[PDB]
RNA sequence: UAGGAAGAGUAGUACUGCCCGUACCGCAAACCGACACAGGUAGAUGAGGAGAGAAUCCUAAGGUGAGCGAGAGAACUCUCG
RNA sequence: GGUAUGAGUAGCGAAAGAAGGGUGAGAAUCCCUUCCACCGAAUAUCUAAGGUUUCCUGAGGAAGGCUCGUCCGCUCAGGGUUAGUCGGGACCUAAGCCGAGGCCGAUAGGCGUAGGCGAUGGACAACAGGUAGAGAUUCCUGUACCAGUGCUAAUUGUUUAAC
RNA sequence: GAGCUGUACGUAAGCGUUGAUCCAGAGAUUUCCGAAUGGGGGAACCCACUAUCUUUAGUCGGAUAGUAUCCUUACGUGAAUACAUAGCGUGAGGAAGGCAGACCCAGGGAACUGAAACAUCUAAGUACCUGGAGGAAGAGAAAGAAAAAUCGAUUUCCUGAGUAGCGGCGAGCGAAACGGAAAGAGCCCAAACCAAGAAGCUUGCUUCUUGGGGUUGUAGGACACUCUAUAUGGAGUUACAAAAGAAAGUUAUAAAUGAAGCGGUCUGGAAAGGCCCGCCAAAGACGGUAACAGCCCGGUAGUUGAAAUGGCUUUCCCUCCAGAGUGGAUCCUGAGUACGGCGGAACACGUGAAAUUCCGUCGGAAUCCGGGAGGACCAUCUCCCAAGGCUAAAUACUCCCUAGUGACCGAUAGUGAACCAGUACCGUGAGGGAAAGGUGAAAAGCACCCCGGAAGGGGAGUGAAACAGUUCCUGAAACCGUGUGCCU
């Protein structure tokens, strides 16, 4: 959270799309059942809604 | 976003008996047009999509002890990537 | 509750009272202790993924807290338990 | 020929939410059925 | 309909029987429909017969 | 025709074409009749022999043997000769 | 609300079954075979309405099924519905409904113009094969059509008027 | 401050003293429908246009914003028609809908019923519909009440009084003032007149706009005169003008700390109980804990506490402000009003002898020497000054919140609803509307064996108990059985 607010806004943004590509990887695997650790997706979701909230506070 | 416009593929006996058919199947977000759904299949896989066919299925009833509610509405998108194309995993 | 995890308590009420032992589980939800070797139970445990073999399996269940006094490690009696603010956090202080 | 002959259509025509709300007295019944806590209005 | 400068319009009350009898009628406005200026525009509104009389241009 | 106008058509070539419905029952055990109810339910198709015929009888394609049975073969009742 | 009595009584809802084989803890009642019998302007095949998962596969047999049940429209899991051309909407209007302004009216509102909405009608381009546990003019193969779009090429206009 | 990932009698992957879960304040996000507002629509759906990006070779796609109607208002344009005006366009504000079935005000307004019938009357201005709505509303600073030789706005309570009265003088309906209390608070306009404009020809006079002035009874004001103030003082957003901010204090919204028995014995499955000893108490509230606890736990009395948000109270800032006396020459002091007739209604008061108040209709004053009331009316006297507005408190109610209380209920009761209830179910729909609580202290929820396909059972075991075995405290009666002492 203190390590997001260190990065540029365009920086997030990239830093989004990131996890976003992670998120969508994560489900893919669980669907076709190749995913053990499931609470990585929890976490990534969390992540990408901190990401968003950093970004709305900065306008 | 296209991420947001395919959920997850499908991997059931019929989905898995028509991926040598270069035939893909997804579960897509219920409002996506199948246009939607060509341009995400394509910048998610790297693949050029032939055509898309999409059915929306009903939520199905399912009780669990005097308690009766609806499983999700579902849309689902066929993928049907060119012969020239590579392939998507599973 | 006035005791957790890794304390060493007196257990001063029901069929194991004057035993003492170390609190393996905290249920403060039910204000529920687990005291090493107390309250042992007789589980009829069918043969499963864990515990293969199956078995009438001897294992503690969980006292009251109220029922468990936190023993001074300074005395090794029971003791009340009082609250004291030593520079940063706060600590358990004996009577 | 008995007196329930259902038609979708018809059903939503006549007591369907939208005709509700289109009249003072249709509106009456939807606030009597809230302030009884109907699941179903219309 | 009511008159636009005085705001006479229908109220209620009983017609009587010679015997006492009580049924609702209204008592109407003598309102007549009249061009005047109402915000500097001249249309017609309804005044009543009462407001006309003297004062008030047509 | 009034209007608007430098792009128009012709040929070839390769691309593009959204949303909703689509299962299943449907003269029925899935619809309307509280029922796996002798009732009701619009339309398209609806073969042959004899026949005017979509009548009738027996059949074709196709469908079905109908969600209690085994005996008995009294009175009586019903449906029949 | 419970439980009697009537009583092991009425009833078990139009109809042709038989044997053999199988399955199974168990079979008049499930599966297969053969013969027999019934409908056949229907008791067949489609389609609309209506229903809304009842469809398919596997497992089950408490309850439901007027008996039985290994079976099921039942219970439990998983599945299953693919369209530029089929039907509807991005087209059209009828009855009717709504209705800016407007007219009328204790209030509420009633009426109604422009304008809308509204099929049971009008317009509108795809066929034959294949395939199959469950969709098919929708998937696949072949051969088309309708409406567009660019891209190449000539052709002809590029302010007196092609279009 | 050590556990946590809701229920609920699961598996999995994880997180946490680098402070999680959890609690409180603030913020962000907040799909679609719904007044629903871009158009449409069978709510939760369909289909756009205008900009501006974006994707593609281009169609085809994507993102963001705007786009309802009316009212008021400004600015533009603008017909018949010449100026205009209607109309049209754009920009500002505002509305819309909901509901606490309560309370309040208003429009409209029953019937059953009572009268032992019934019509006047009653029920009842109730129910209900519709509108306005506010935290309250309504009323309110005398054209009042009265009849001392006096009260001083309104409201509510006690009382007057079931009186006076009204009434097919039937049934019934039924005041008010005085007296006693709660609470208290008073104010601003219109007009004379003054000043400054605009608009008009009334052509130097009238009619509108803004400001000053000014508010009341044998009078007050204007107007003349004089005396002091021109913020010295005073007042204020609750009326009396209206926006603004600060600070400190306090309250609410999380919490913190918090005395004293593991006392000894008895019974017991378990002790908080018995017996015998102590102790704390500004704490002997309540709850829990294996039976009944001030000393076991959460707590309780007492004492501390708030980063943040909101409320309240002071203080400051800020804003705003003229008051006495003396003269009644002249001027002003609410007009289609007050009153009156006719028809109704409200007044306790049913048209009566009917004052008073309101509505419709018609007629229609005086206007300071003037006007109104004192229950027809006149005269005298007394009290008052309408036809303009505002105004807190005492009062009404409770969808809610916080803390509590009950000679209130305890599962057929109490809410319809202790339980996923306005559910299931019934109905085309409005609408109607259930049943259903208890294992144990703890799952220790019956390993294993046996009959059985299972269900179910018998052992074994857990437990104080299993005749507590996942709808499981107790377990009455009807009713159904088995056995047998006496009879048949
Ligand atoms: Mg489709
Ligand atoms: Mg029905
Ligand atoms: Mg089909
Ligand atoms: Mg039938
Ligand atoms: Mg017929
Ligand atoms: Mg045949
Ligand atoms: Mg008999
Ligand atoms: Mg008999
Ligand atoms: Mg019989
Ligand atoms: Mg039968
Ligand atoms: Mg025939
Ligand atoms: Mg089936
Ligand atoms: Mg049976
Ligand atoms: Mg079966
Ligand atoms: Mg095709
Ligand atoms: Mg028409
Ligand atoms: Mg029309
Ligand atoms: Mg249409
Ligand atoms: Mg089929
Ligand atoms: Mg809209
Ligand atoms: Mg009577
Ligand atoms: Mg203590
Ligand atoms: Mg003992
Ligand atoms: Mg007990
Ligand atoms: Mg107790
Ligand atoms: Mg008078
Ligand atoms: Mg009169
Ligand atoms: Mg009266
Ligand atoms: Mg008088
Ligand atoms: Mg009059
Ligand atoms: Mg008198
Ligand atoms: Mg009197
Ligand atoms: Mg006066
Ligand atoms: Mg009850
Ligand atoms: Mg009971
Ligand atoms: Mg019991």
């Amino acid at each position: 959270a203190n390590d997001i607010r260190d990065l540029s806004t365009t920086e997030i943004q990239d830093q989004e799309k990131a996890l976003k590509e992670e998120l969508f990887n994560l489900r893919f695997q669980l669907a076709t059942g190749q995913l053990e650790n499931t609470a990585r997706i929890r976490e990534v979701r969390k992540a990408i809604a901190r990401m968003k909230t950093i970004v709305r506070e900065r306008e | 976003d296209a991420r947001d416009i395919i959920k997850r593929p499908v991997v059931t006996e019929e989905s898995t008996s028509i991926l040598d058919d270069k035939k893909y199947t997804f579960e897509v977000d219920t409002r996506a047009t199948k246009t939607q759904v060509k341009y995400a299949v394509e910048e998610i896989f790297d693949v050029k999509v032939a055509k898309v066919n999409v059915m929306n299925y009903k939520g199905k009833l399912k009780r669990m002890g005097r308690y009766a509610g609806y499983t999700n509405k579902r849309r689902k998108a066929i993928v049907t990537v060119t012969a020239d194309s590579k392939e998507i995993q599973f | 509750m006035h005791v957790k995890k890794g304390d060493k308590v007196k257990v001063i009420t029901g069929k194991d009272k004057g035993k003492s032992g170390k609190v393996l589980a905290a249920f403060p939800k039910k204000d529920r202790v687990l005291i090493e070797g107390i309250n042992m139970v007789k589980k009829h445990t069918k043969p499963s993924n864990v515990n293969p073999q199956g078995g009438i399996l001897n294992v503690e269940a969980p006292i009251h807290v109220s029922n468990v006094m936190l023993l001074d490690p300074k005395t090794g009696e029971p003791t009340r338990v009082g609250y004291e603010v030593k520079g940063d956090k706060k600590v358990r202080v004996a009577k | 020929k008995r007196t329930y002959q259902p038609s979708k259509r018809k059903r939503k025509k006549v007591h369907g939410f939208r005709t509700r709300m289109s009249t003072k007295n249709g509106r009456r019944v939807l606030a009597s059925r809230r302030r009884k806590g109907r699941k179903v209005l219309s | 309909k009511e008159c636009v400068i005085t705001g006479r319009k229908s109220r209620s009350g009983n017609k009587r029987s010679h015997a006492m009898n009580s049924s609702k009628r209204t008592w109407k406005a003598n309102l007549q429909k009249v061009r005047i200026l109402v915000n500097g525009k001249p249309k017609k509104v309804w005044v009543s017969a009462r407001a006309l009389k003297s004062g008030k241009v047509e």
